[PDB]
DNA sequence: GCTGCCGGCGGCTGGAGAATCCCGGTGCCGAGGCCGCTCAATTGGTCGTAGACAGCTCTAGCACCGCTTAAACGCACGTACGCGCTGTCCCCCGCGTTTAAACCGCCAAGGGGATTACTCCCTAGTCTCCAGGCACGTCTCAGATATATACATCCTG
DNA sequence: CAGGATGTATATATCTGAGACGTGCCTGGAGACTAGGGAGTAATCCCCTTGGCGGTTTAAACGCGGGGGACAGCGCGTACGTGCGTTTTAGCGGTGCTAGAGCTGTCTACGACCAATTGAGCGGCCTGGGCACCGGGATTCTCCAGCCGCCGGCAGC
């Protein structure tokens, strides 16, 4: 659903087939253990027991590459303060 | 009452509270805090936005209307930030890049 | 002897979409080798992943998941 | 035709392409008699063989560019055995 | 005499570059991402081995394709393509 | 501080991988290698001691990011 | 009654205890069996005792009583499977295998 | 892991003694080594959809990474040393 | 024919710079005893993952033949390989010298690290109802064929 | 050095029909609504180790200059990979067919968790003496360039 939506938000008038879905399903996933183990090594690296903003931020820089990088972290903290300004 | 999901106050299309579960029985770590799901959702959310827009483009530069994992090959391989963060990733049915050394061809 | 199967237009159709204009002969059993070596890397990792799992069945997922931890990954199979 | 002209015919033929190019019954013998050697008595999923195949494919296209890639630094159009095992040793797997 | 260097450094482990122009070299580049950084000694000795061991690696592969080449001398269009097949600069 | 790195030590590096003859060329290319991998590296140490709010750049933090690149060091904790 | 630590059971001269601490502050699962931490310790004293060997055997080589880093290199490098295993590690102070090509001999 | 290892010397090479740098280096060593296993084994407890890592576990572990002779001598001596374990409580 | 004659030919001789060994003195510093503390072994109990048994059942290997399409064998031939002669000009290799790293010593202080009172944030516990997965069910516009023209070659004059 | 005939490609008209996209059903998990108690957070102080300074001195880089051989270029022998025709031989497949291995639900039981005591393993801190470091000098160890006896053409007859 939430990639259907996502094609829809910038292409409404072109389709997907179905391995070409299963491919970014396969794509998020190993994306999301990537920056997931990352993230949890930073928290164990200081002897940290909490995962926060600042750890996975780390991560982010880490991995992206530049430019997708600096996009990526304006984005997630416009996302961040507009979920602390009204919980 | 009056239920409200996390995605909608975070203005997402992501499923933030699936994410949270992840984190919390991924075994990552003791504790996981807020934030951090939001921004995992935010990211993948940015990420994928990117990469079906260009598989979008490409689908339409090739004249069709769906999506393949042919168009999908030819434009990931044809951005060099993507290439490198994918470079160590094959696709189904992705295809190569047509290219020829220039030496190869006839003098004229 | 089954390892020959893999006939020669078969290399050369390769080699083409590879993008080779001139093929030797002596090449053509020192792919079916690596050939060969690749397999037998990946279904040994593969093999052993059922016994772990005590099937006899071998899915997409462990070879997916051995080609994955040689740093090979694939995607379009359910990873 | 000349010589050479219906390979670079063929070569802008089949890059475009994307389907496989062995045979599924003859890889799926080769991957049944490699299996015997680890553990005999298995079973195997169609989604395996293929897989496998193209693993297969995408790493003999990958040893094919840097052999080509040899070839050319060789000051040569044809591609010889010298060439392949240089681009396995300097990548390192056969180190 | 080239051989008899080849025979010399073989053996030995010491590193090949100058201390304090390395040092110098590695503030440089780091005062461009922070600016009043502090390095820890044992960290310089470390990255300065790694990239000895790093570049050393990358002048035997330029050699063995050189030789592969038919020819004594190494040329960066060598260096090129070993980078290209290792798969480090494309 | 590019310059620092002098023409004997690249030669004593080379004979050092096994060359046999230099040619005119590889000087400036190996500098520039040589400057390159350096960058990847800082990139990353000063990632790693910023996330740690703090100012020196230990040597705990390089080996991590050696580590983080696919090459590991050994001798200097772990 | 009088203790006794698990290694003397064990008949091994590694930690069972610090092995198990770490298994269960490791953040690697929730709960851990009791063999494993025995299994561990076997396998890192097995690889201990062979290293150490290895390196030994050089050392005395050498006509040293102590071992060296360069003794661990050549140990090491020296064992193609455990070049294998130990193929991207880089060590300290441990130079290189001597090695000439060919051609760059002279003609006798 | 000093003190273990200079035992491991002295029933090794009674007459031969390591450095620092080396005592660091195989430090480094035994450390890279168990936090390699220890993510395998976590990983296949967490891919069999399991909870408690066994034995088993570190088996499949060991099997998985190291090649060769290694593998089967690492085993041997793993299962010999958990059934003098258990049979000596 | 047969005299010199001439240049190489390798075979040997010996001088030449280089690499190695051990003695003899001098240090630097892994290996060992001591103290105590801090964490690890012992008891004692629980309660919940994990093993068994017991079913259901979806599914992968057998075989079977009709068709056919690509694979194997042969065959002129010309092009690309491999080797040999050659003309340099571009690295190597000592030498004077000009120079910059390394030791060596003494400081200040901004930064790293251990303690401490606390507070407030995610976890622990339930209820609830709504978003998402599954079983269909279509009608599509997504494919697929088969048709018809331009084109870039290799020959000719 | 300019045209012609050619096997190629390009476009384009119906077929034509498995399955993305709804469309509902139903269910289980995520938000709504309660403390707590312990993880982090400033605040503090107390080392510390690092950037910095300024004489020697001493091994190392560098421009110069001479030299010799590695390499790119060009030419020629030559042989084997390529374009193409003729079998022929194996893959696709479509049809059933069979039991085997995979999946899930239930009942039980035993072993990892955790809390409270009690004792020793070892990390630290000196400490004496033990094994590497260095120097010179004698001992070999190769590397080179010339002398020389021999040999196979080379002008004559």
């Amino acid at each position: 659903i939430y990639v259907y939506k996502v094609l829809k938000q910038v292409h409404p008038d072109t389709g997907i087939s179905s391995k070409a879905m299963s491919i970014m399903n396969s794509f998020v996933n190993d994306v999301f253990e990537r920056i997931a183990g990352e993230a949890s090594r930073l928290a164990h690296y200081n002897k940290r027991s909490t995962i926060t903003s600042r750890e996975i931020q780390t991560a982010v820089r880490l991995l992206l590459p530049g430019e997708l990088a600096k996009h990526a972290v304006s984005e997630g903290t416009k996302a961040v303060t507009k979920y602390t300004s009204a919980k | 009452a009056k239920a409200k999901t996390r995605s909608s106050r975070a203005g997402l299309q992501f499923p933030v509270g699936r994410v949270h579960r992840l984190l919390r029985k991924g075994n990552y770590a003791e504790r996981v805090g807020a934030g951090a799901p939001v921004y995992l959702a935010a990211v993948l959310e940015y990420l994928t936005a990117e990469i079906l827009e260009l598989a979008g483009n490409a689908a339409r530069d090739n004249k069709k209307t769906r999506i393949i994992p042919r168009h999908l090959q030819l434009a990931v391989r044809n951005d060099e930030e993507l290439n490198k963060l994918l470079g160590r990733v094959t696709i189904a049915q992705g295809g190569v890049l047509p290219n020829i050394q220039s030496v190869l061809l006839p003098k004229c | 002897d089954n390892i020959q199967g893999i006939t020669k237009p078969a290399i050369r159709r390769l080699a083409r979409r590879g993008g080779v204009k001139r093929i030797s002969g002596l090449i053509y059993e020192e792919t079916r080798g690596v050939l060969k070596v690749f397999l037998e890397n990946v279904i040994r990792d593969a093999v052993t992943y059922t016994e772990h799992a005590k099937r006899k069945t071998v899915t997409a997922m462990d070879v997916v998941y051995a080609l994955k931890r040689q740093g090979r990954t694939l995607y379009g199979f359910g990873g | 035709y000349r010589p050479g002209t219906v390979a670079l015919r063929e070569i802008r033929r089949y890059q475009k392409s994307t389907e496989l190019l062995i045979r599924k019954l003859p890889f799926q013998r080769l991957v049944r008699e490699i299996a015997q050697d680890f553990k005999t008595d298995l079973r195997f999923q169609s989604s395996a063989v293929m897989a496998l195949q193209e693993a297969s494919e995408a790493y003999l296209v990958g040893l094919f560019e840097d052999t080509n890639l040899c070839a050319i630094h060789a000051k040569r159009v044809t591609i010889m055995p010298k060439d392949i095992q240089l681009a396995r040793r300097i990548r390192g797997e056969r180190a």
